[PDB]
DNA sequence: AAAAAAAAAAAAAAAAAAAAATTTTTTTTTTTTTTTTTTTTTTT
DNA sequence: AAAAAAAAAAAAAAAAAAAAAAATTTTTTTTTTTTTTTTTTTTT
């Protein structure tokens, strides 16, 4: 009838009763609490620790990240299973579980072939993100031959119809309509990232690649935001492009051609379905975070903010000469140019925009111009600033 | 059990479909006979010492140990016997496994179904249902090779387009070859193709039952794979099939009612 | 918008409260009690009376009578309402309406173009009958363009797709399959009738025409019957009937031909759609009755019996000189012949068939030839016979060759299978077959007819159909003597030209000798010519034509014994009749005149219906074979 | 030294060009069969 | 020698085999025209 990827159901067994187990240090299910919050439409999406399913077990967090990519689907399906098992919600609603607090990193460069499938956890600057769209997960199909509906054939990033019409008499490989209501979609977004400054190797460009961002993920990352893509390398198929010819996939029946249908040249290449297998590499992000933590309206600063570090904002605002205590925070190695300090720095808390009655801008923020004989720490200035 | 719909899509619908699979193992596997006895199993010893391929089983004792099946069996004929040529097949598997190379398919005759109608009365309303009948074999043709599991050379590139069954209604066609995809000029493969005897009877009312002023009727008859040359012409015999319609008999053609031959796919064969 | 046929609607309220509220003479609903039936399988029609029609209601009945074709759906659907609401009937089953005792009548001539599609009956002669089959009424269809399916198209006896796929963007109107489960059919006989010998015009054929049986009367009609028929006279669709063009339908639509593509030839008339118009009279029998009924309606016939026709049988056979009574009424035009009125007499009764444990099928029909000098009415008995039974045929000498004689084949024009076409004995099949001057039948069909008395049976195998018909049927043969003149210094065998084993087979010889005595002479003129000059009296037969032709198909059924002291009797007279035997008869005495005195002593225990043969009856037979067998006269 | 003209290279879009493709039905022909006429052969 | 009966011949009609006859647009590719952008070379 079927055969199951033995290891992707155990594991799928072991990741439920991770979610179902798993206290926080009060006691309470800190996940059983966060499917609860997963209610809510627009909230088809569980961030999950890898720390926390470590702490679960052991070999159910080392299958995990060495195959995540064999299990990933049964992943979601546990979460599906998971959350149904005890709440009510549309019974078409798909549940993503993304991971997060995965200990190691690695460097763009360091994405090879050994990493393809197993999870990863890379860091570099954003450049683009491109809009928002649905994506096809898995769509059904009408043969147009014998009208014989296809359920659910899973596409593999690639607009892939079914390997063949269901009705075994048809052999339909070439003709198909996608009944595009009753197909399955997800929000999808692709953002172009780059290898930062410090992981650059000597002589060499940024290594850039187009990471993908799926459910939940799919606005939160954005231009310049040095963010951490905790996903999955992934091949995807490639283009028609490559002029040397190189590994070709073909059929292995033997089947020849008869005297007329010679299989020699394009009727040959297409009845034998030679084609090309041709790849690049894209990042399967599941869920981003900022580099450096930012800070781990004004209530919502004081809010997103923690208590310490509320404190310390608290009583710092409060202490008297900020003004010079701030001048040698921000430039503990120039000396001199102490006015000059000051006037950035008042820059950089800047002012109020204001708007009229007739709507005309009315700039608050200052702009702040250093002029001088060479070597004077203008850059220094500058570089301070920048970083 | 029994809903709105007909008794051909319930029994086609898969829930009663192992509900009535089931229904028939256990008989076959539990009654035992008048006498305690287990006839089944020296039925099945004989028909494996023999390979006779094909079971007969008797409608009184079928209709009196479970008569659900009994009543559906006329009603929709065609599912009810495929479905208990898988479990005859499964039981003789059972009893001896070695039997998988010995032809993969047993045939059940049912035998004595209680109502027999008369050649004279065969109407619309046994249209698609096992009745028993009597006659005599005016003529038989010879023992003929039909296709029963048919692979065709796709003679654009010779790919073996797999084992199509045959069902005895409309010609199978295949669509097109899963290799160079074209609905190509496809032609049978004469040896792994695995045919099966057919033979042509036909049966007519016999003059000592027909009445005063008359013609004898006459209803073909097809024999299947075991029952070829199981009457020559002048026999008197009964014949149990499903009177049949939906082949390709019609008179659509041009000048002519819209009226349709008919057919007995015979399904036992009893000389007298 | 669903557009209402207003007449036929209001035919249909009108024949259900007919239905529902006309009550028969004792008060009770008849068609209420008629309409119970319907729910039992195997029956789809109510019978009613269009008498009842016209009583209860005048209006509705002209209105049926003149718009019977559109109306007839409408009163199927008001029976199905009137049988549906009070019985839990299947929801598919479909039902019929039959009338009978229609008042007007018409011929085959009548029925011209301006009857079609409006109630009418006639009489016919039902030459043969091909087989039952499930005919299509209601199709459903799926276009094979879209995978729609289009459902309840109707059927105009002919093979119908439909017109156009309900899909108004898709105009399929070729590609078709139709889905046979979901449509439905109706049992179908097509029959073939032709104009009874009454009818013919001068020098004209006996036109024929086809007449089709739908479900429930449907059997009903067999090849040989005199059958009256009602319904409708419809219009078939014929196609290449004719090799000049005729009337031709085609569409409105004013499209012409682009250039490469133009409207012309072929192409052009698939089209346009042309078509041509030919049809052909085919009359559609509502009801079938026979056109002289029998009765009104052992033990069975007997129960049919009524009351009156019962006690007159009853009274027949209590009735002692019944055996003289029925020669009269059988002949009151003969004079004398009293031996042959004898003999024919038991011929119509018949005999007792049996067979052995073995399987010889014994004789029981016992054939009679009349031999005898010219006009001396041997073509006028069997004349007499022809008239007066049912199964009754009638051939001449060599005016049937062989095919039409005994059986015929043709095949089915709409199906693959064959018809066997029924010849003279099929027809005469448990009756009579007259045949006139046998002596002069070609050997070819001689012997055919001599197998059909040996083994009361023939088997046809000819064109591609083999079958086995049955003909018990007995043969009162004439035969002319050579010479023309019957010769008694000779023997029989050598006075007729007969082969030896049908001589043989023959069971009763009867000579008829034109002897010059005038007395005789004189009876003879007085009788025939006071029957030309009071035709219509001058007849007494005692008992009229049905009276005794309803005594015979009730005493047919009765099957005498043979008790042990009428055996002993049996056996010494045949000894007698073998010392008689051993001067010499015309044809010798064997075993076969036994056998001969046994059917006719079982054939004289069947005229008086009895469970026993007597002496009396042994007796009888016995002198009517000794009387039968003349001395050949040597001067 | 700054502006600008030119060059090569890269990309989008519209017009033309490329490619894919067996099945069902009808009609002649051949071959027998059957009817009826003609012919021949046997009988008185 | 002529009549009757039978056999063969001639001609029309039917059943199957096998060779002929008929129907028969739409989607994808890709070259060419046009525009656009970054750069180098040249001019003010
Ligand atoms: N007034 C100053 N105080 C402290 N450091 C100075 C001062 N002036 C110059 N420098 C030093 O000179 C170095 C180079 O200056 P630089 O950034 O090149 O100035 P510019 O870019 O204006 O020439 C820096 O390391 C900076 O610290
Ligand atoms: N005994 C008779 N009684 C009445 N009519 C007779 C008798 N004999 C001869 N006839 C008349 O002779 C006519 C012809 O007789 P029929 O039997 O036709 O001669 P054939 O035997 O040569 O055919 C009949 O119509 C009938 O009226
Ligand atoms: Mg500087
Ligand atoms: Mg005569
Ligand atoms: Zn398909
Ligand atoms: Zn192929
Ligand atoms: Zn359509």
């Amino acid at each position: 009838l079927e055969v199951r990827d033995e290891v992707a159901e155990k594991c799928q067994k072991l990741f439920l009763d991770f979610l179902e187990e798993f206290q926080s240090s009060d006691g309470e299910i800190k996940y059983l609490q966060l499917a609860e919050e997963l209610i809510r439409p627009e909230r088809n999406t569980l961030v999950v620790s890898f720390v926390d399913l470590e702490q679960f077990n052991q070999q159910l967090s080392t299958t995990i990240q060495e195959e995540f990519y064999r299990v990933y689907p049964y992943l979601c399906r546990a979460l599906k299973t998971f959350v149904k098992d005890r709440k009510e919600i549309p019974l078409a609603k798909d549940f993503y579980v993304a991971f997060q607090d995965l200990p190691t990193r690695h460097k763009i460069r360091e994405l090879t072939s050994s990493r393809i499938g197993l999870l990863t956890r890379i860091s570099g600057q954003v450049v683009r993100t491109h809009p928002v769209h649905p994506e096809l997960v898995s769509g059904t199909f009408l043969c147009l031959d014998c009208q014989t509906v296809i359920r659910d054939v899973e596409q593999q990033f690639k607009y892939t119809q079914p390997n063949i019409c269901r009705n075994p008499v048809c052999a339909n490989r070439r003709r198909f309509l996608l009944d595009t209501n009753k197909s399955r979609f997800v929000d999808f977004q692709k953002v172009r990232i780059q290898e930062t400054q410090a992981e650059l190797p000597r002589g060499s460009i940024p290594r850039s690649l187009e990471v993908i961002l799926r459910a939940e993920a799919v606005e939160s990352a954005q231009a310049g935001d040095k963010c951490d893509f905790t996903g999955t390398l992934i091949v995807v198929p490639d283009v028609s492009k490559l002029s040397t010819p190189g590994a070709r996939a073909e059929t292995n029946s033997r089947v020849s051609g008869v005297d007329g249908y010679e299989t020699e040249g394009i009727r040959g290449l297409r009845a034998l379905g030679v084609r090309d297998l041709s790849y690049r590499l894209v990042f399967l992000a599941c869920c981003v975070a900022p580099t450096n933590p930012r800070f781990g309206t004004a209530e919502s600063i004081k809010n997103q903010m923690t208590v310490k570090e509320w404190e310390k904002v608290f009583e710092m605002s409060q202490d008297k000469n900020l003004y010079h205590n701030l001048c040698t925070s921000l430039f503990p190695t120039i000396h001199g140019n102490d006015e000059v300090k000051r006037g950035v720095l008042l820059m950089l808390f800047g002012g109020v925009p204001k708007t009229t009655g007739e709507g005309t801008s009315l700039r608050g923020d200052i702009n702040v111009c250093i002029v001088g004989d060479p070597s004077t720490a203008k850059s220094q200035f500058l570089k301070h600033v920048e970083e | 059990d029994l809903k709105g719909h007909s008794v051909r899509e319930w029994v086609s619908m898969a829930g009663p479909r192992l509900e009535i699979h089931h229904r028939f193992k256990n008989f076959l596997r539990t009654h035992v006979d008048s006498h305690g006895h287990n006839v089944f199993k020296e039925r099945i010893s004989d028909m494996c010492k023999e390979n006779r391929e094909s079971l007969v089983v008797n409608y009184e004792d079928l209709a009196a140990r479970e008569h659900v099946l009994a009543y559906f069996l006329p009603e929709a004929p065609a599912e009810l016997l495929q479905i208990f040529d898988e479990a005859a097949l499964e039981v003789v598997l059972a009893m001896y496994p070695k039997y998988d190379r010995i032809t993969n398919h047993i045939h059940v005759r049912i035998s004595h179904l209680p109502l027999v109608e008369e050649l004279r009365s065969l109407r619309q309303l046994h249209l698609n249902q096992l009745i028993r009948t009597s006659g005599v074999v005016t003529s038989c043709t010879g023992v003929l090779p039909q296709l029963s599991m048919v692979k065709y050379n796709c003679n654009k590139c010779n790919f073996v387009l797999g084992p199509f069954c045959q069902s005895q209604n409309q010609e199978v066609k295949p669509g097109s070859c899963p290799e160079c995809q074209s609905a190509g000029p496809f032609e049978v493969n004469m040896e792994e193709t695995i045919y099966q005897n057919y033979q042509r009877i036909r049966i007519q009312e016999s003059p000592g039952k027909v009445a005063a002023g008359r013609l004898p009727r006459s209803k073909d008859a097809i024999l299947l794979a075991d029952l070829v040359d199981s009457c020559k012409p002048g026999d008197e015999i009964e014949l149990t099939g499903i009177y049949h319609n939906n082949y390709d008999g019609s008179l659509n053609t041009a000048n002519g009612f819209p009226v349709f031959a008919t057919v007995i796919l015979a399904n036992h064969v009893a000389k007298k | 918008l669903e557009v209402r046929d207003e007449v036929a609607e209001k035919c249909q309220k009108l024949f259900l409260d007919f239905l529902e509220e006309f009550q028969s003479s004792d008060g009770e609903i008849k068609y209420l009690q008629l309409a119970e039936e319907l729910i039992r399988p195997e029956r789809n029609t109510l019978v009613v009376s269009f008498v009842d029609l016209e009583q209860f209601n005048q209006q509705l009945s002209t209105t049926i009578q003149e718009e019977f074709y559109r109306v007839y759906p409408y009163l199927c659907r008001a029976l199905k309402t009137f049988v549906k609401d009070r019985k839990e009937i299947p929801l598919a089953k479909d039902f019929y309406v039959a009338f009978q005792d229609l008042p007007t009548r018409h011929k085959i001539r009548e029925l011209t173009s301006s009857r079609i599609g409006l109630l009418t009956r006639i009489s016919g002669q039902v030459v043969r009958t091909h087989p039952v089959h499930p005919e299509l009424v209601s199709g459903t269809f799926l276009c094979l363009d879209c995978q729609t399916v289009i459902r309840d198209v109707e059927q105009q006896f002919k093979y119908t797709q439909p017109n156009i796929c309900r899909n108004p963007v898709c105009a399929n109107r070729r590609r078709f399959l139709l889905d046979t489960n979901k449509s439905r059919f109706v049992d179908f006989q097509k029959v073939r009738i032709q104009e009874t010998q009454a009818e013919l015009p001068r020098g004209s054929i006996p036109r024929s025409l086809e007449v089709i049986l739908r479900a429930e009367a449907v059997e009903s009609a067999q090849a040989g019957d005199k059958c009256d028929f009602t319904g409708t006279l419809i219009v078939v669709p014929d196609v290449s009937k004719l090799s000049t063009p005729g009337a031709r339908a085609e569409t409105n639509s004013r499209v012409s031909g682009v250039d490469g593509y133009e409207t012309e030839g072929i192409r052009g008339l698939r089209a346009l759609g042309v078509r041509d118009l030919s049809y052909r009279l085919v009359f559609l029998a509502c009801c079938v009755a026979p056109t002289n009924p029998r009765f009104g309606g052992a033990e069975s016939i007997k129960n049919q019996m009524t009351v009156k026709e019962w006690e007159k049988v009853f009274e027949m056979s209590q009735d002692k000189n019944l055996y003289h009574n029925l020669c009269t009424s059988l002949f009151p035009t003969i004079h004398g012949n009293d031996e042959v009125k004898r003999g024919v007499l038991l011929m119509l009764f018949g005999g007792v068939p049996k067979t052995t444990g073995e399987g010889t099928s014994l004789r029981g029909d016992i054939n009679v030839c009349i031999v005898g000098d010219p006009s001396t009415a041997k073509s006028q008995f069997l004349k007499h016979v022809e008239e007066f039974s049912p199964r009754a045929v009638y051939t001449s000498g060599k005016a049937s060759s062989a095919a039409g004689l005994t059986a015929a084949v043709v095949r089915d024009e709409e199906s693959h299978e064959f018809v066997i076409e029924a010849g003279a004995l099929m027809l005469a099949d448990n009756g009579v077959c007259c045949i006139d001057e046998f002596d002069k039948m070609d050997v070819r069909d001689q012997v055919a007819i001599h197998e059909a008395m040996e083994q009361q049976t023939i088997s046809i195998t000819k064109a591609g159909v083999k079958a086995t018909l049955n003909a018990r049927t007995s043969i009162l043969a004439a035969a002319n003597p050579i010479s023309g003149h019957y010769d008694r210094s000779k023997s029989l065998k050598q006075n007729i030209n007969l082969s030896a084993p049908i001589m043989s087979r023959f069971d009763l010889f009867f000579i008829l000798v034109d002897e010059c005595n005038e007395v005789t002479d004189y009876a003879i003129a007085r009788r025939i010519v006071d029957l030309h000059s009071r035709i219509e009296e001058s007849i007494d037969r005692v008992y009229s034509l049905d009276d005794i032709r309803r005594y015979l198909l009730f005493a047919r059924q009765f099957k005498p014994k043979i008790s042990k002291e009428s055996e002993d009797f049996i056996v010494e007279q045949y000894k007698h009749l073998r010392q008689r035997d051993g001067t010499k008869s015309s044809w010798r005495i064997t075993v076969r005149q036994l056998e001969s005195m046994i059917r006719l002593s079982e054939a004289m225990a069947r005229m008086h219906c009895c469970d026993e043969v007597q002496p009396k009856h042994v007796k009888e037979a016995f002198r009517l074979l000794n009387k039968s067998i003349i001395r050949v006269e040597t001067p």
